[PDB]
C-alpha cells in the first residue's frame, strides 16, 4: 500500500488551532520524498532528522497534527518559542523529533469580509506542556472577582477569531500548518520508506 | 456589512476656517478608517489612512483622529485647494464608503 | 510614481458585449493586487472585485458573481473588465485601484485610475 498522506495535506477542511486535528499513521510505507520536492511548500523545517535522511530512518507510528495559524505566526511552531499560539493552544517539548510543513492558502481559507471559521485561544491561566489541547470554553478570572460563569467584567472568552481576507499583508495570510512527530517505543517499526 | 455616516452631508466655511467632519461606524472598526478627498469628476487621492496618518505630499493642515466608532476629520485652515468632497472608507472588514460631504465657499 | 490609465468611455447597446481595460505602470504588476469600483449614479463608492496577477486570483462579490468578469494580461500589464451581457442597470462610473496591502486589514485603495464613465441606452 501507500501512507495516506493524501486526505490530510489535500483536506478540504483544516481545523483550528485550539482543536488541532490529530491523526495517527501507522502500518503503511512513507513516501516523504514527494512532501520535500513539490516545492509548493513555503516553509519545511525539519529538526532532530534531516529532510534528505528522513527517508531511509524509519520509525514505529507518526502523528501527524494540522491547523490553520497567521503568517507570521509560524515561527512560533518550534521547540523553545513563545508567544500566544505557542504558549496557549500549541507548544512543542524541547526534545522534538517531527517537523513543521506550512505552506500559505490564501485562495482557500481566507474569504473577503472576514473568514471568522478559524479560532485561536488568547487568555487561559496557565502554560501549556507539550502535545495536548484544551477546549474548555469556560470564562477564565482575569481578577480577583469571580464572575460565576457569566461573562463579564475581568472574565473574558477565551477564544478570538481570525478575521481572514485574501487582501490581508503577507505576515497575516492564513497558513495552513502540519506537524509530523516521531516516537519510540517497544513496539515493531510499522511504518518504513521504500 | 458595514454602514457608515458623515455629518454633515454639507458645510460651507471662508477661507482660514476650522471645518470639523465626522465619520460614525455602525459597529467596531477599531481605526481602520481612511479619509479621501474627492474632486468634481476626478479619480479620489487618500489623504488619512489608518485614522490618524498623513499620507507623503498631503499638506499638514488635514488632521485623522478618534478610534472605536467615532472618527473626526479636522481641517486646520480652510484654503482655496481644500475644496471638495469627502469620503471615509472603512477596511477592517470590507472596503466601504460613506454618503459623501461636499464643502464649498461662503 | 505608479500611474494608472484607463480608456475612454463607451456608450453600448443592452445585451452586447464590453471590454473595458486599465493598464498599470510605474510598479511591479505581478505583486499588487488591483480592485475595480463601480459609483452608479444615485449611489455611493462600491466595489465589485479584486484580481491578483501572478497568483491569477479573482474575487468577485456574491451578487455579481456571474455577471461580470475580470481577468489580466501580464505581458501588457493591463486589467480588464468584460460583460457577457450588459444590463439596463449597469450605467456607471469604473475606477481601477491599486490596493496598498496593510496587515490585519482589508487593504487600502491607494492610487487611483481616471475613471471611465459607461452609459447603457437603446
Ligand atoms: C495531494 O497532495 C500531494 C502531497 O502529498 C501532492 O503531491 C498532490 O499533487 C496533491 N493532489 C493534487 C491533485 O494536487
Amino acid at each position: 500500500n501507500l501512507c495516506p498522506f493524501g486526505e490530510v495535506f489535500n483536506a478540504t477542511r483544516f481545523a483550528s488551532v485550539y482543536a488541532w486535528n490529530r491523526k495517527r499513521i501507522s502500518n503503511c510505507v512513507a513516501d516523504y520524498s514527494v512532501l520535500y520536492n513539490s516545492a509548493s511548500f513555503s516553509t519545511f523545517k525539519c529538526y532532530g532528522v534531516s529532510p534528505t535522511k528522513l527517508n531511509d530512518l524509519c520509525f514505529t507510528n507518526v502523528y501527524a497534527d494540522s491547523f490553520v495559524i497567521r503568517g507570521d505566526e509560524v515561527r512560533q511552531i518550534a521547540p523553545g518559542q513563545t508567544g500566544k499560539i505557542a504558549d496557549y493552544n500549541y507548544k512543542l517539548p524541547d526534545d522534538f523529533t517531527g517537523c513543521v510543513i506550512a505552506w500559505n492558502s490564501n485562495n482557500l481559507d481566507s474569504k473577503v469580509g472576514g473568514n471568522y471559521n478559524y479560532l485561536y485561544r488568547l487568555f487561559r491561566k496557565s502554560n501549556l506542556k507539550p502535545f495536548e489541547r484544551d477546549i474548555s470554553t469556560e470564562i477564565y478570572q482575569a481578577g480577583s472577582t469571580p464572575c460565576n460563569g457569566v461573562e463579564g467584567f475581568n472574565c473574558y472568552f477565551p477564544l478570538q477569531s481570525y478575521g481572514f481576507q485574501p487582501t490581508n499583508g503577507v505576515g497575516y495570510q492564513p497558513y495552513r500548518v502540519v506537524v509530523l512527530s516521531f516516537e519510540l517505543l517497544h513496539a515493531p517499526a510499522t511504518v518504513c520508506g521504500p | 456589512e458595514i454602514v457608515l455616516t458623515q455629518s454633515p452631508s454639507t458645510l460651507s466655511a471662508s477661507v482660514g476656517d476650522r471645518v470639523t467632519i465626522t465619520c460614525r461606524a455602525s459597529q467596531n472598526i477599531y481605526t481602520w478608517l481612511a479619509w479621501y478627498q474627492r474632486k468634481p469628476g476626478k479619480a479620489p487621492k487618500v489623504l488619512i489612512y489608518k485614522a490618524s496618518s498623513l499620507e507623503s505630499g498631503v499638506p499638514s493642515r488635514f488632521s485623522g483622529s478618534g478610534s472605536g466608532t467615532e472618527f473626526t476629520l479636522t481641517i486646520s485652515s480652510l484654503q482655496p485647494d481644500d475644496f471638495a468632497t469627502y469620503y471615509c472608507q472603512q477596511y477592517k472588514s470590507a472596503w466601504s464608503f460613506g454618503q459623501g460631504t461636499k464643502v464649498e465657499i461662503k | 510614481q505608479v500611474q494608472l490609465v484607463q480608456s475612454g468611455a463607451e456608450v453600448k447597446k443592452p445585451g452586447e458585449s464590453l471590454m473595458i481595460s486599465c493598464k498599470a505602470s510605474g510598479y511591479n504588476f505581478r505583486n499588487y493586487w488591483i480592485a475595480w469600483v463601480r459609483q452608479m449614479p444615485g449611489k455611493g463608492l462600491e466595489w465589485m472585485g479584486i484580481i491578483h496577477p501572478g497568483d491569477s486570483d479573482i474575487r468577485y462579490r456574491p451578487s455579481l458573481q456571474g455577471h461580470v468578469t475580470i481577468s489580466a494580461d501580464k505581458s501588457i500589464t493591463t486589467a480588464y473588465l468584460q460583460w457577457g451581457s450588459l444590463k439596463a442597470s449597469d450605467t456607471a462610473m469604473y475606477y481601477c485601484t491599486r490596493i496598498t496591502t496593510d496587515a490585519d486589514s482589508s487593504g487600502l485603495f491607494h492610487y487611483w485610475g481616471q475613471g471611465t464613465l459607461v452609459t447603457v441606452s437603446s
